[PDB]
C-alpha cells in the first residue's frame, strides 16, 4: 500500500481533497502519482500539463488535447507500435470510446491487463468492465472481471481493493442483482462516508432503482440544496448532465411535466447517453410515422 | 440481456414499448385496440422507454454514462416475471383530475386534452390485479364520457346565430354525458336556461327538474327552483327538437344525433365511442388514435 489515501479519495469523488493527499507527497515523481495528480487535475477547474517529457505524462497532455476534439492523431500515433505501460493504455482506450470505438477500447484494456499487475492493472481491469458494460457485454464484463478476482487471491488488494469494488459496483448495477441489498449498502455507506456528487449521485441512481422515488426525491432537493449546487461549484458542475439525466427518469416515474424544461437543460447542454438514446428513439418513432401514412 | 428478459417475459404493448420494439408494439395495438394515428402517440413511448432507464456516472466522468434498469419489483419474484417499471394508474388518476380541475375552471379545452392523455396512458398500461385492469376500464369509459360531453357543449358554442333548433339539440345531448352527477350539473343547468331564453318549458321544467334533484339548496340552485315554477306554468313547445328524456339512445360522438337501439352503429374498439354507420373506417373523435369499424382483439393491460 501507500496512497490508499490519494486513490480512495479519487473514486469517491471530491478532487478537492485527493489533491491535498498527493500535495503530501513533496514531488515524488512516481507514475502513479503522476496519473492521478494529471487526473485530479483534470476533475478540478484546471489541469496543467505537468511534464511533457515522460512517455507517460507526454501521453496525459495528448489525452487532454484530445478530450478538446476527437482525433485521436498524434495520441494513438506516437503510442502503437510500441510496447507500453497500462496507465498509458488507459487514457488511450477511454480516448477511444469516448469517440464510440467499444469494441476497440475494450481491446486495448485487455491487452494492457495482460501485463499482470505491471502496475495500473487494476485500474484498467476497471475501465475494461466499465467499457465492457457500456457496449454491454455484461456476460464479458463479469467473465473480465471474475476472471481476475478468483485469480489474484494473493490479498493483493492493498488498496486497489476499493478500486475492485467500484468496478465490482457498475456491474451489479447492470445485472440488477443485490440492487436492493449488499448493493445499495455499498453506496450507501460510501455517501455517508464521503459527501459528493460521485457518491450522492450514485446512491440516488440506486434508490429510483428499487422504485423508492420518496427517498430519490429527497437525495434531488438535496443535492439542489445551497451546499451542493453552490458550495463545491467545481465537482458539481462536472456532473450536471447525468444529474438532469436522473431528474428526467425521476420526474418521469411520476409522470411530470418536467420532461422538457429539464432534459432541454441537458440538451442544449451535452450530448451523452440520455440524449443520445433520446436520438435514436425520437427517430425511430418518426420512422414509424413514415411507415404507416 | 436484460431487455430480452423482458419481451421474454411479457408480449404486451408497454413491455414492447419499454423494450426498445416500437414496430412490435405499434403492430400490437392495431390489432387489440385498432389504433391507427400513431402521432399522437410518440411522447407516450419516448415516457415509457425512458422511464425504466437512468444512468449512473462511470468513473472517469468524460466517459459515457453507464445504463441501468428500473424493474417492476424486488429481488424475490418469479426470475422469470422479470419486467420493467411503468407509470400505472396512480397517474392516470392524477391526470384524471386535472381534467376534473379544469371541468370546474371552466376551461373545455384543456379538460379534453387532459382526458386524452388518461386514455393514452391507459392504452400504454401494465397492471398486477385482474382488479385493476377492470378499474383502468371504469376510469377509461368515463373519460370518453367527458370528452363526448365537452366536444358536444365546445360545438355547441361554436355555433352562429340562427342555428337555434341545433344549438337546443346540443345543449340537451350534453345532459346524456354520463358524468359524476355533480359534474352533469353544470350541463344540465346550460341546458336547462337556453330552453327558457327559448319558451320550451316542456323540457325547461325537466332539465331546471332533473337538477333540482340533485342540488339541494345554493345560489344557482334556487334560480333552477324558479325556473321550474314560471315554466311550470305553460307546457310550450316553442321549439321541437330530436330528444325526448324518456328514451334510450347514446349520442353519436361525431354528428351529435342520437342512437337509438333501432340504429345501426359503430363503435370504437379503444374509446366505445358509437357512431352512425355513415362513419366507418374513420378515426374516432375523442381519442383520435384508433379506426372506427376496425376489429380488435381487445385492449391488453393485465401482465
Amino acid at each position: 500500500m501507500d496512497y490508499f489515501n490519494i486513490k480512495q479519495n479519487y473514486y469517491t469523488g471530491n478532487f478537492v481533497q485527493c489533491l491535498q493527499e498527493i500535495e503530501k507527497f513533496s514531488k515524488v515523481t512516481d507514475n502513479t502519482l503522476l496519473f492521478y495528480k494529471a487526473k485530479t487535475l483534470l476533475a478540478l477547474g484546471q489541469y496543467q500539463s505537468q511534464d511533457p517529457t515522460s512517455k507517460l505524462g507526454k501521453v496525459l497532455d495528448l489525452y487532454v488535447q484530445f478530450l478538446d476534439t476527437k482525433n485521436i492523431e498524434e495520441l494513438e500515433n506516437l503510442l502503437k507500435d510500441k510496447q507500453n505501460s497500462p496507465y498509458e493504455l488507459y487514457l488511450l482506450a477511454t480516448a477511444q470510446a469516448i469517440l464510440g470505438d467499444l469494441d476497440k477500447s475494450l481491446e486495448t484494456c485487455v491487452e494492457g491487463i495482460d501485463n499482470d499487475e505491471a502496475e495500473g492493472t487494476t485500474e484498467l481491469l476497471l475501465l475494461a468492465i466499465e467499457v465492457a458494460l457500456l457496449n454491454n457485454n455484461v456476460s464479458t464484463a463479469s467473465t473480465i472481471f471474475d476472471n481476475y478476482t478468483n485469480a489474484i487471491e494473493d490479498t493483493v488488494s492493498g488498496d486497489n481493493e476499493m478500486i475492485l469494488n467500484l468496478a465490482e459496483s457498475y456491474i451489479k448495477f447492470a445485472t440488477n442483482k443485490e440492487t436492493a441489498t449488499s448493493n445499495f449498502y455499498y453506496y450507501e455507506e460510501l455517501s455517508q462516508t464521503f459527501p459528493t456528487w460521485k457518491t450522492q449521485l450514485g446512491l440516488l441512481n440506486l434508490h429510483l432503482q428499487q422504485r423508492n422515488i420518496a427517498e430519490a426525491q429527497g437525495i434531488v432537493e438535496l443535492l439542489l440544496s445551497d451546499y451542493y449546487s453552490v458550495e463545491q461549484k467545481e465537482n458539481a458542475v462536472l456532473y450536471k448532465p447525468t444529474f438532469l439525466a436522473n431528474q428526467i427518469t425521476l420526474a418521469l416515474m411520476q409522470g411530470l411535466d418536467t420532461e422538457d424544461l429539464t432534459n432541454q437543460l441537458v440538451k442544449l447542454d451535452h450530448e451523452h447517453a440520455f440524449i443520445k438514446h433520446h436520438q435514436e428513439i425520437d427517430a425511430k418513432f418518426d420512422e414509424l410515422v413514415r411507415k404507416y401514412d | 440481456m436484460e431487455t430480452a428478459i423482458w419481451i421474454k417475459n411479457s408480449k404486451l404493448p408497454a413491455v414492447l414499448v419499454a423494450a426498445g420494439a416500437f414496430d412490435a408494439a405499434v403492430q400490437a395495438l392495431s390489432k387489440q385496440v385498432g389504433v391507427v394515428k400513431l402521432e399522437p402517440l410518440k411522447k407516450y413511448f419516448t415516457n415509457i422507454y425512458e422511464g425504466c432507464r437512468t444512468y449512473i456516472p462511470s468513473t472517469p466522468c468524460e466517459l459515457p454514462a453507464q445504463l441501468g434498469y428500473v424493474r417492476a419489483y424486488d429481488d424475490t419474484v418469479s426470475e422469470d416475471q422479470i419486467l420493467p417499471y411503468v407509470p400505472g394508474l396512480d397517474v392516470v388518476n392524477e391526470k384524471m383530475n386535472e381534467g376534473y380541475k379544469n371541468f370546474k375552471l371552466n376551461k373545455p379545452d384543456i379538460a379534453i386534452e387532459c382526458f386524452r392523455e388518461a386514455i393514452y396512458r391507459i392504452t400504454l398500461l401494465m397492471v398486477d390485479d385482474a382488479e385493476d385492469e377492470k378499474l383502468a376500464h371504469k376510469i377509461l369509459e368515463t373519460a370518453r364520457e367527458y370528452i363526448l360531453g365537452l366536444s358536444i357543449e365546445l360545438e355547441r358554442r361554436s355555433l352562429k346565430e340562427g342555428n337555434t333548433v341545433r344549438m337546443l339539440e346540443l345543449a340537451a345531448y350534453f345532459t346524456k354525458a354520463k358524468l359524476s352527477p355533480i359534474h352533469r350539473t353544470n350541463a344540465l343547468q346550460v341546458a336547462m336556461s337556453q330552453h327558457f331564453k327559448h319558451k320550451n318549458f316542456l323540457q325547461a321544467s325537466y332539465f331546471a327538474g332533473e337538477f333540482l334533484k340533485i342540488i339541494s339548496s345554493g345560489p344557482r340552485a334556487e334560480q333552477a327552483r324558479k325556473i321550474k315554477n314560471k315554466a311550470d306554468s305553460m307546457a310550450s313547445d316553442a321549439i321541437p327538437i330530436d330528444f325526448d328524456p324518456y328514451a334510450k339512445f347514446d349520442i353519436c360522438a361525431a354528428t351529435y344525433k342520437p342512437i337509438y337501439e333501432d340504429t345501426p352503429s359503430v363503435s370504437d374498439p379503444l374509446t366505445g365511442s358509437k357512431y352512425v354507420i355513415t362513419e366507418k373506417d374513420k378515426i374516432d373523435r375523442i381519442a383520435m388514435i384508433s379506426k372506427i369499424g376496425a376489429p380488435a382483439s381487445g385492449l391488453r393491460i393485465r401482465v
